[PDB]
RNA sequence: CGCGACCUCAGAUCAGACGUGGCGACCCGCUGAAUUUAAGCAUAUUAGUCAGCGGAGGAGAAGAAACUAACCAGGAUUCCCUCAGUAACGGCGAGUGAACAGGGAAGAGCCCAGCGCCGAAUCCCCGCCCCGCGGCGGGGCGCGGGACAUGUGGCGUACGGAA
RNA sequence: UAAGGCUAAAUACCGGCACGAGACCGAUAGUCAACAAGUACCGUAAGGGAAAGUUGAAAAGAACUUUGAAGAGAGAGUUCA
RNA sequence: UACCCACCCGACCCGUCUUGAAACACGGACCAAGGAGUCUAACACGUGCGCGAGUCGGGGGCUCGCACGAAAGCCGCCGUG
RNA sequence: GGUGGAGCCGCCGCAGGUGCAGAUCUUGGUGGUAGUAGCAAAUAUUCAAACGAGAACUUUGAAGGCCGAAGUGGAGAAGGG
RNA sequence: CGACUCUUAGCGGUGGAUCACUCGGCUCGUGCGUCGAUGAAGAACGCAGCUAGCUGCGAGAAUUAAUGUGAAUUGCAGGACACAUUGAUCAUCGACACUUCGAACGCACUUGCGGCCCCGGGUUCCUCCCGGGGCUACGCCUGUCUGAGCGUCGCU
């Protein structure tokens, strides 16, 4: 928006750190069922919850 | 659509019965909840009639139950100042006291 | 032109983030939430969509106080005492 | 037959009491018998296995008679590693192979202040019941 | 070298505040080492110190509130932090004096007509 | 500096002054995306930043 | 044109307390349809039900007769079997539809006001000490307050009671 | 004997804590949910709302040689497979 | 008998509603898994079994923490009904 | 016979959510159509070099061109994040 | 024997049926019957050496002390520890702690403005200014204080 509130900026701060992939050693822990993040977002498709 | 000589059959299921159906699978477990209480109360008041205080002899009201005799609610007051038992004391010696019985005979 | 042409002049927003719900439900013109009902003192639950009711009731959050109230009771609700030292 | 209600005996319930079992419990479960020699001296049938006990493998492909010393305890993998119990990987880099304590016999306990009060109170309990039935 | 709660329990209030401020300093430069490469040895101490600070700060609050609830021990009016916190229902329950209190008409009756012990059919 | 999001410019100045035995001309804050508050701290002309940087271990 | 009682009534960030909200299976007040049935339908029915709203508790409500009965009479309430799909209701049609007695589970009974008697015999909050303090209380001492005579406490309440 | 008041016990519990069981279902079944499920995702919003369990016993998960830009192969090896 | 092929004779595509369907009537690309007369109550008649002018069965009760039991057994309760 | 790697059926009785071709049935899968319709709105590309395993499509140079300052140019709002 | 087509079989794909498992449901019992202005339910934002999600937690933040327990934790590091030590870890949990919203409480929801007290710097209360701590919501009870009334009077 470039004219943001503070609550709005925090919301984007959290959604922008959830985006990264899974650390590759996680795939090594004992009881795993996780391969790819599957909870990623891409600003062109699935716009934010706004 | 009736067919050929049945009854008339007004059955009461029009309202909504499925919701308020009370099943009785407690039935055998309730037999046991009461049994412990019945026992736990007898062991709590150890020397005492487990059945409870003494109730009086009494006749059943309507003409169809004329000839039977019951255990009444409590011994009446008029009864008590004949045997010489104070009304407040009898409550403490296992004598049911009913302050509500008109003696006619 | 009621579609694909009017779906274009849609810049401004009716709802935003409610400070009590957390949902994108707060009506800006009306200044009430509309999922809990914000300036109203009581939450807008309903006996009237049970599926929406079980989406946010006790247990669906953290219970970060209630979850230890069940713990204390289980043991006796005592306080101001410490187990015997070594 | 089990009698005590307040115990489960439910195929899936104490399979669940296993692979969700905390590390504090998993000590008792990862217990292994003692050799006939110790089983005579202490009057203790079995013991939780420890990090540096000596051990003989009894079942499995390479059950044998050589006495190795335990190296670690994968309480998460719920299985122990032993001394020369090991295979060669593809790159020659050797790995240990897990062995279940139930399939292994202890030959020389690693004694301690903690372990000794365990061996006493295990033995004292074993002869208390034999004195109770007597 | 763990700063156990053994040694601190019996120490001076102002003294802990130095050791606390001492760790508070060390934690700040370990956060610096985390940025500038550092070492795997250092990057573990940041978890030790984080915990060892709470090891100290715990003793401060403990000794303080164990002292503060020695002051008001005896006085009728003491603050909301030290009054027993059971349950809003539970603190408004009757007093343990105000349900065993008996009306005087009730006690006079409880004297003349108490419940006997008695068995029968003998 | 990265600095706790609740900090004033006066607060930041009195702490940088308290730790590194330094003195501050003016403080410029921002808030990075990701929400951590950066704070460019301008040191007085008599004070050198290429030196106090070595004390705090950065370079 | 003042000062003083009391009666009304205000203001306090005054001393001390307390109420709101959540849950909502069960529970208690109120509100309250229409699909549906009647082969149409408006009465009826669905149904005092769904939704709405309020309020609780570990259970709630009810409860010590302005009762039942017509008997040689029973004796608070609640629940179960029964009464019985019966007495009655109803475009007497569709359909609706209790109770009493009897058996059993359980079983417990009690307070006021008033009328009177008693020197207000009473209660609250302060201040000092004695004990007790993680369900704040008991014991004593104070011309320390105040409530109360427009009415507090003891006996007493219809089974009779007081003298 | 109304116009005032109190009361345990049997009685009810598709919420909650903690358990026990079954002539029940067995991954299109059983709760929407055996898994990061009231999650992903749709809708401005009220709301709607999924799919998706199984290597082996042990990763011992294919070193090495070789062809290819690489994906993929050919030998080799691991394995009871 | 079943695989392929050959020949002579026969032979229209099933489901359905329908007086009449190969129909210029409708459903049907194909294959997997899922998928439809159920339970409760109330009558009625038929049938089997126990007892028989009687016969129960419920609710209660007496016997357990059930392992099998929330079973089985027993009760002027058995007749209050 | 084969592959498959952990459980299974016969008889006497009991209990069912018990037998599919079909419901423009539900879910999943896959064909024929078919290597087909198509990748045709705003005139336009070409040469050489570089990089590279690989160049009609990148990059640099050169040439031809269009947008033609009511722009395909230079900056903002809301919206996006 | 040309190709195409069809049927069948051998193998190979495509697809995931069947089968065998099951830390999950459903149903029925049993015991208990446990929220909140000392700030709940719920929501937001943070917190791991390498950590996105679930989970666990709250600037003391993948836990704190304490008590049992008694040698691990583990994907890799990395480590303290002396495993003759509260002693690694787990369980319990009764000591302590509880970011921001939220009945939410100084007024407002921008995250903005204030007031009143205190304590640091500033001042030498000199007022700002800067930093830090405690209050400041509505309703209502009992008491307390200050009052108002050509209300009833009394004394004057
Ligand atoms: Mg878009
Ligand atoms: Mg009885
Ligand atoms: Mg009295
Ligand atoms: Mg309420
Ligand atoms: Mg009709
Ligand atoms: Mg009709
Ligand atoms: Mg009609
Ligand atoms: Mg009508
Ligand atoms: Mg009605
Ligand atoms: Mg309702
Ligand atoms: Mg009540
Ligand atoms: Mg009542
Ligand atoms: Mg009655
Ligand atoms: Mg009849
Ligand atoms: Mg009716
Ligand atoms: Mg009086
Ligand atoms: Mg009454
Ligand atoms: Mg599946
Ligand atoms: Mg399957
Ligand atoms: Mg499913
Ligand atoms: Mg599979
Ligand atoms: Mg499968
Ligand atoms: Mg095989
Ligand atoms: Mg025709
Ligand atoms: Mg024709
Ligand atoms: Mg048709
Ligand atoms: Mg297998
Ligand atoms: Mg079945
Ligand atoms: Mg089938
Ligand atoms: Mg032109
Ligand atoms: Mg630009
Ligand atoms: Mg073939
Ligand atoms: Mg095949
Ligand atoms: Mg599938
Ligand atoms: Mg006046
Ligand atoms: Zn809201």
């Amino acid at each position: 928006s470039s004219h943001k509130t503070f609550r709005i900026k925090r919301f984007l701060a959290k959604k922008q750190k959830q985006n990264r992939p899974i650390p590759q050693w996680i795939r090594m822990k004992t009881g795993n069922k996780i391969r790819y993040n599957s909870k990623r977002r891409h600003w062109r498709r699935t716009k934010l919850g706004l | 659509a009736p067919s050929r000589n049945g009854m008339i059959l007004k059955p009461h299921f029009h309202k909504d019965w499925q919701r308020r159906v009370a099943t009785w699978f407690n039935q055998p477990a309730r037999k046991i909840r009461r049994r412990k209480a019945r026992q736990a109360k007898a062991r709590r008041i150890a020397p005492r009639p487990a059945s409870g205080p003494l109730r009086p002899v009494v006749r059943c009201p309507t003409v169809r139950y004329h000839t039977k005799v019951r255990a009444g609610r409590g011994f009446s007051l008029e009864e008590l100042r004949v045997a010489g038992i104070h009304k407040k004391v009898a409550r403490t010696i296992g004598i049911s006291v009913d302050p509500r019985r008109r003696n006619k005979c | 032109t009621k579609g694909t042409s009017s779906f274009g002049k849609r810049r401004n927003k009716t709802h935003t983030l409610c400070r009590r719900c957390g949902s994108k439900a707060y009506h800006l013109q009306k200044s009430t939430c509309g999922k809990c009902g914000y300036p109203a003192k009581r939450k807008r639950k309903y006996n009237w969509s049970a599926k929406a009711k079980r989406r946010n009731t006790t247990g669906t959050g953290r219970m970060r106080h209630l979850k230890i109230v069940y713990r204390r009771f289980r043991h006796g609700f005592r306080e101001g005492i410490t187990p015997k030292p070594k | 037959m089990k009698f005590n209600p307040f115990v489960t005996s439910d195929r899936s319930k104490n399979r669940k009491r296993h692979f969700n079992a905390p590390s504090h419990i998993r000590r008792k479960i990862m217990s292994s018998p003692l050799s006939k020699e110790l089983r005579q001296k202490y009057n203790v049938r079995s013991m939780p296995i420890r990090k540096d006990d000596e051990v003989q493998v009894v079942r499995g492909h390479y059950k044998g008679q050589q006495i190795g010393k335990v190296v670690q305890v994968y309480r998460k993998k719920y299985v122990i590693y032993i001394e020369r119990v090991q295979r060669e990987k593809a790159n020659g880099t050797t790995v240990h192979v897990g062995i279940h304590p139930s399939k292994v016999v202890i030959t020389r306990l690693k004694l301690d202040k903690d372990r000794k009060k365990i061996l006493e109170r295990k033995a004292k309990s074993r002869q208390v019941g034999k004195e109770k039935g007597k | 070298a763990k700063i156990k709660a053994r040694d601190l329990r019996g120490k001076k209030k102002e003294e802990l505040l130095k050791q606390l401020e001492d760790l508070k300093v060390e934690l700040s430069q370990l956060r610096v080492a985390k940025v500038t490469g550092g070492a795997a040895s250092k990057l573990s101490k940041i978890r030790v110190v984080r915990k060892s600070i709470a090891r100290v700060l715990t003793v401060i609050n403990q000794t303080q509130k164990e002292n503060l609830r020695k002051f008001y021990k005896g006085k009728k009016y003491k603050p909301l932090d030290l009054r027993p916190k059971k349950t809003r229902a539970m603190r408004r329950r009757l007093n343990k004096h105000e349900e065993n209190l008996k009306t005087k008409k009730q006690q006079r009756k409880e004297r003349l007509y108490p419940l006997r012990k008695f068995a029968v059919k003998a | 500096f990265i600095v706790d999001v609740k900090a004033n410019k006066h607060q930041i100045k009195q702490a940088v002054k308290k730790l590194y035995d330094i003195d501050v001309a003016k403080v410029n804050t921002l808030i990075r995306p990701d929400g951590e508050k950066k704070a460019y701290v301008r040191l007085a002309p008599d004070y050198d930043a290429l030196d106090v940087a070595n004390k705090i271990g950065i370079i």
